[PDB]
DNA sequence: ATCGATGTATATATCTGACACGTGCCTGGAGACTAGGGAGTAATCCCCTTGGCGGTTAAAACGCGGGGGACAGCGCGTACGTGCGTTTAAGCGGTGCTAGAGCTGTCTACGACCAATTGAGCGGCCTCGGCACCGGGATTCTGAT
DNA sequence: ATCAGAATCCCGGTGCCGAGGCCGCTCAATTGGTCGTAGACAGCTCTAGCACCGCTTAAACGCACGTACGCGCTGTCCCCCGCGTTTTAACCGCCAAGGGGATTACTCCCTAGTCTCCAGGCACGTGTCAGATATATACATCGAT
């Protein structure tokens, strides 16, 4: 019923307000929610509200699964994000592990060679890196992007309130990282209409449309959601 | 009415071209190719006539020796027919493609 | 003891002095140093040998900045050659400054 | 077609004759473009050295000696044109 | 007068004059004693020292990165092999060289391995 | 009761011996083999300790590089098992037997 | 025997598991049982070719020990340069 | 006294005195000892005598009276030791040995 | 005329003189003579180059008959080397007769 | 097994330009000589090499079990060889022009040799911390349920 | 996938011997300078390289046809892998002892350098016969009947 949903979303606004180290986890539904190209799709309200929750300090760190890269497109500060499956906008240097950002999507997938040879110049007048650039799409069930996993695990081992939006926790280790927030004695909240394997484990369970919940949550925090002012590219908060 | 069976005239061509001194590429086409390549390195070059002949002798000897090693690979794989992967295996094992 | 010492030259101090310029907080083992010393001797013998052939084919007596430059351009592949040529010209022009 | 590119001057029958001189009985239809790529790479490596020896001599003409020295460097010594 | 040299110039080495770490004087002396040609001009050893220094700085840059990735801080022969073979220009330059204690790059030919599920 | 699948331990062995860098042939047997070979060229030769280590490094690196090329030949013939004919093909293309 | 020994059969000391480990470093998954006698043959031919040169370098030097430099120069001649032994 | 060329004194046709200049002016070493040009001329003569013997026999088997580039290639490649000495050399207009792999030939 | 002849040296007369000693009725074409001249120059460059390395490794300033002999023993394969060293010593000892 | 027509052979005469030989010229090999340093030769120090022995315990060797790989068969589909008629342009010979290879002359900036002066680089010694080892605690998996 | 439980990872302790710094001394680099020739620059001449014209006919091209090869799949056998027990000798640490590397001092045989002498080797010329071509004719062999 809508009155119970509203009371549970009020209590979620209290949990989010009161918690000192909020970690978001997101899955493909929230970015799909505009009716989903990866280049042409504008970010959904949920993403923009996450940016606004970040702006007020109601977000410690962000994890996502969404291969769309709309978190990257929204210029959510890259340093506070993990996109555990890889992103159609992001490639990496093999030889020296620097990263990049681009106007075009990468297009290839599976950690294959994208036809660019890096750009990092060097003192002492040595060659530029010349190292092969490689796509970030993992294919399936390898070791994740190493830093993105370490940070996501670390933040989970260090968070008092995880919140999981448009998420099925079923992909390991990804959705299991939210059990490290729980295991240390932190709270857990899950928001989905779909089933999930760890569904029993949370402090609060919501069933409802995630953009409606997040729009309500923002209204209860007294915050306007920022409309997207075209694409964003902030490496850093 | 008459027609020789397939592969027998190819086998006659093996038997013939292995008996001869002659160069096997057309000479003016090889001139234009050598000039097209050299113009990437320096504009307005000339060639001695014998410099083109030295390039043709070396390049035809190289292609023949490559095809001989390519044949060894095709035969080892239980094929009569040379394929691009045989050229690539020969060139990898010789240290050209590595 | 007994005045029977015999010095052996090596590139070791120069390779070390270059290493601390490229990576200040890094060291090198005695086997890695022996490998680097052998690498320098090989590349030196290649470049000097081709500079010798270049001089001889042209009936010149002198190895110069030319001959070394074209030996380097023949021997090194790729951009390794263009960077080596840029560094060689930079060193020779700096050395010719105030002549 | 009058608009021939120079690398297509190394005709299919010229490649067949080179393969037959090398003892090849049967030739796949994809061999010809691969063989042209191989030949262009071989000629770029020999000509780059021959042009380097030419420029080093301060002259505009590629000589038979510049080709022989390029081939001797490549480890492909050619007898017939000089020492 | 030669008493100027006895009291002036203070032995600014050809290396320090050229802005080099490698020994210009030693490279020159080796070019003369190695019988490579009848004469050796003043720019030849400066140029050759600059090139040998560039190539050593290139290998030490890549070897120091390989050492750091192995969490080590002293370079050992393994790091020189990992540096040389992962660079396409150095691997072609050192194509006929075996490095002692260096081993080989981790590499399995792909048809030897098993295979995996998917769901998109 | 427990039994790894044949070929999976062999695969771990690849990964381990590619990670490592020590010498793989036993040192005393290699010394005796080198002395038996050298005895055909001169009687009563003696060897520096580093000289035998250098022969082992070079011969052991050559054997490894030959097995890489042999594996390429085995795979090219649609096999996973190396056989004497693969060593023979690699040595023929490299110009060792040719 | 304290002096003037003669040797034979030492080639079988290049053990079956030693040949296996070399094939492992070179990426080999599976090895036919005939490979060991073929690889012993190849190793012996290679090792004779390096030793013949190494011993001709000792004879030219008029000395009775094979040194590391003799082996290094023997390998360098054959287009197989070894770094790490002082060359 | 009347001059005798060092070749005739050494009992060989190749020019000892020329090979001595070519050594001294080739910058091979600081000094070239008097036995070195004699030994080197004798070896070059022996190697040319082997390749010309084999080439003359190949030409006579082909019923010609002049040696041409086929006969030099036939002589080198049919000999297991000259082929290994000339392993990387290519001879202009020499052709290749007549070989066909046994499995390519007809079944009967 | 104006002295532009310049005088190009070759082994042509000596290859011919050896041919007539071995096969009296046979002759040689100008292309084949050019190949034979190139062969001599190549084998000369190899033996002289290896003799230079042997002299240098042993710290010797002179190439002697020992350096040419070891260079021949290293370069020539198999039985061809053994006949070459026999012809080499025979020539050197004959040249040292009465000397 | 025979039969036929195709291509390689073979026999002939005939015409032609490359090689073999002859002659003139000038360059470089030779002859007899001198000067000094390279390397032959012997005597010594003492390094490191070869040999022998006794314990240990890691690796090699032998066996046995069984499963995954080689490879011989056979089936099917398309790709490549043989052929023939039409189009292209390579090859030839001839004529024209002038860029640049090649040689000869003149000059001077470069670098080999040399002696006198000094500090950059080597061998040796010593300190201490990067890292090989490991035994202990956790987690991060893989087998047990 | 749920359940403990391996199976391995991450970490703190410990320890040693190899890397880095310091010292002192000796010999290789530097300095200033002179000498003479390698080679850079200019001027000329005449080779051979590039461009163009048009003619011939060998070659490349392109389209049709069908045979045989590539390679996809499958079944059967045996050969190699993994693992458990026993046997072996590799390894290591010690100790013995002398062969032969490496360095030194002596000293004379050898080879760079020199001037002049002269005949060998190169370029230029011309003649003819080894070989290439055109034509006639016999045999070899492939493939169909
Ligand atoms: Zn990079």
């Amino acid at each position: 019923p809508p009155e119970e949903l509203e009371r549970k979303v009020w209590e979620l606004a209290r949990l989010v307000w009161q918690s000192s180290s909020v970690v978001f986890h997101t899955g493909a539904g929230i970015s799909t929610a505009s009716g989903i190209t990866f280049e042409s799709a504008r970010p959904t309200q949920t993403h923009m509200a996450l940016v606004q929750l970040e702006r007020v300090g109601l977000l410690r760190f962000l994890v996502s699964q969404n291969v769309d890269g709309l978190h990257v497109r929204s210029g959510f500060p890259r340093d506070k994000l993990a996109e555990l499956h890889g992103n159609m906008f992001v490639e990496e240097c093999a030889k020296c592990k620097t990263q990049y950002v681009r106007d075009t999507v990468v297009g290839t997938m599976g950690l294959k060679a994208t036809g660019r040879l890096c750009t990092v110049a060097k003192a002492r007048g040595l060659r530029a890196c010349r190292g092969e650039l490689r796509d970030t799409i993992l294919d399936w069930e390898d070791s994740l992007p190493d830093r993105d996993l370490a940070l996501a695990d670390e933040a989970s081992r260090n968070a008092d309130l995880s919140i999981t939006l448009g998420t099925s926790l079923q992909i390991r280790p990804s959705g299991n990282l939210p059990l490290a927030t729980k295991r240390r004695g932190g709270r857990l909240v899950i928001v989905n209409l779909q089933p999930t394997k760890h569904d029993r484990h949370a402090d609060l369970r919501i069933h409802g449309y995630v953009d409606e919940v997040m729009t309500r949550l923002m209204k209860h925090l007294g915050l306007e959601i920022p409309a997207w002012d075209g694409p964003r590219v902030l490496e850093r908060a | 009415p008459h027609r020789y069976r397939p592969g027998t005239v190819a086998l006659r061509e093996i038997r013939r071209y292995q008996k001869s001194t002659e160069l096997l590429i057309r000479k003016l086409p090889f001139q234009r190719l050598v000039r097209e390549i050299a113009q990437d390195f320096k504009t307005d070059l000339r060639f001695q006539s014998s410099a083109v002949m030295a390039l043709q002798e070396a390049s035809e000897a190289y292609l023949v020796g490559l095809f001989e090693d390519t044949n060894l690979c095709a035969i080892h794989a239980k094929r009569v027919t040379i394929m691009p992967k045989d050229i690539q295996l020969a060139r990898r094992i010789r240290g050209e493609r590595a | 003891k007994k005045r029977r010492k015999t010095r052996k030259e090596s590139y070791a101090i120069y390779v070390y002095k270059v290493l601390k310029q490229v990576h200040p907080d890094t060291g090198i083992s005695s086997k890695a140093m022996s490998i680097m010393n052998s690498f320098v001797n090989d590349v030196f013998e290649r470049i000097a040998g081709e500079a010798s052939r270049l001089a001889h084919y042209n009936k010149r007596s002198t190895i110069t900045s030319r001959e070394i430059q074209t030996a380097v351009r023949l021997l090194l592949p790729g951009e390794l050659a263009k960077h080596a040529v840029s560094e060689g010209t930079k060193a020779v022009t700096k050395y010719t400054s105030a002549k | 077609k009058v608009l021939r590119d120079n690398i297509q001057g190394i005709t299919k029958p010229a490649i067949r004759r080179l393969a037959r001189r090398g003892g090849v009985k049967r030739i796949s239809g994809l061999i010809y473009e691969e063989t042209r790529g191989v030949l262009k790479v071989f000629l770029e490596n020999v000509i780059r050295d021959a042009v380097t020896y030419t420029e080093h001599a301060k002259r505009k003409t590629v000589t038979a000696m510049d080709v022989v020295y390029a081939l001797k460097r490549q480890g492909r010594t050619l007898y017939g044109f000089g020492g | 007068g030669k008493q100027g040299g006895k009291t002036r110039a203070k032995a600014k080495t050809r290396s320090s004059r050229a802005g080099l770490q490698f020994p210009v004087g030693r490279v020159h002396r080796l070019l003369r004693k190695g019988n490579y040609a009848e004469r050796v001009g003043a720019g030849a050893p400066v140029y050759l020292a600059a090139v040998l220094e560039y190539l050593t700085a290139e290998i030490l840059e890549l070897a120091g990165n390989a050492a750091r990735d192995n969490k080590k801080t002293r370079i050992i022969p393994r790091h020189l092999q990992l540096a040389v073979r992962n660079d396409e220009e150095l691997n072609k330059l050192l194509g006929r060289v075996t490095i002692a204690q260096g081993g080989v790059l981790p590499n399995i030919q792909s048809v030897l391995l098993p295979k995996k599920t998917e769901s998109a």
